[PDB]
């Protein structure tokens, strides 16, 4: 478990692209899983950027 | 789009990892080629619309 901006939850996956998934987290072109993800916004955002 | 830019590229050094990294890209989508590869192809001619 992790926090990303939500354009790179496009990036983890099997087999996917760009710097979370080559440089942060990277997953196995054959992972055996399941990859959950919810808008933490109201938690994780602060007025001064958090 | 009605009537959409075009420039034919030559003779140049492609390297797209700036625009692989910027993500910032609402879209990025290949068809006959993986992104991950354009450094390591190349081509005769390029065209962009």
């Amino acid at each position: 478990s992790f926090v990303i901006r939500g354009d790179e939850v496009r990036q983890i996956a099997p087999g996917q692209t760009g710097k979370i998934a080559d440089y942060n987290y990277k997953l196995p072109d054959d992972f055996t899983g399941c990859v959950i993800a919810w808008n933490s916004n109201n938690l994780d955002s602060k007025v001064g950027g958090n | 789009v009605y009537a959409w830019n075009r420039k034919r590229i030559s003779n140049c050094v492609a390297d797209y990892s700036v625009l692989y990294n910027s993500a910032s890209f609402s879209t990025f989508k290949c068809y006959g080629v993986s992104p991950t590869k354009l450094n390591d192809l190349c081509f005769t001619n390029v065209y962009a619309d």
